[PDB]
């Protein structure tokens, strides 16, 4: 039932939501560290030992 | 005469020895300060390690 003029608006919403989950993960930071932009290991020194 | 010489030498020797203790204490103060500085450096290194 949904027309193609409906699917244009639903696609406009879907691309805006996906641009938003690209933005909020692309530029978010704790102390200048992009947490979700790239994959890496953060190592925590939790002890006096090496 | 021999005893007088020994007594003089022992007292004077005793008088110089106190000085050795004083020098050790002086070195220890500096060493203690160095140790205090070092403790902070180690803590800073631990803080620095995090990703």
């Amino acid at each position: 039932t949904n027309s193609q003029s409906d699917l244009d608006s639903i696609q406009a919403e879907i691309t805006q939501r996906l641009n938003e989950i690209d933005r909020v993960s692309g530029q978010t930071q704790f102390n200048g560290v992009k947490v979700l932009a790239q994959d890496n290991t953060l190592t925590i020194q939790v002890g006096a030992n090496d | 005469n021999r005893f007088t010489a020994n007594i003089k030498g022992l007292t004077q020797a005793s008088r110089n020895a106190n000085d050795g203790i004083s020098i050790a204490q002086t070195t220890e103060g500096a060493l203690n300060e160095i140790n205090n500085n070092l403790q902070r450096v180690r803590e800073l290194a631990v803080q620095s390690a995090n990703s």
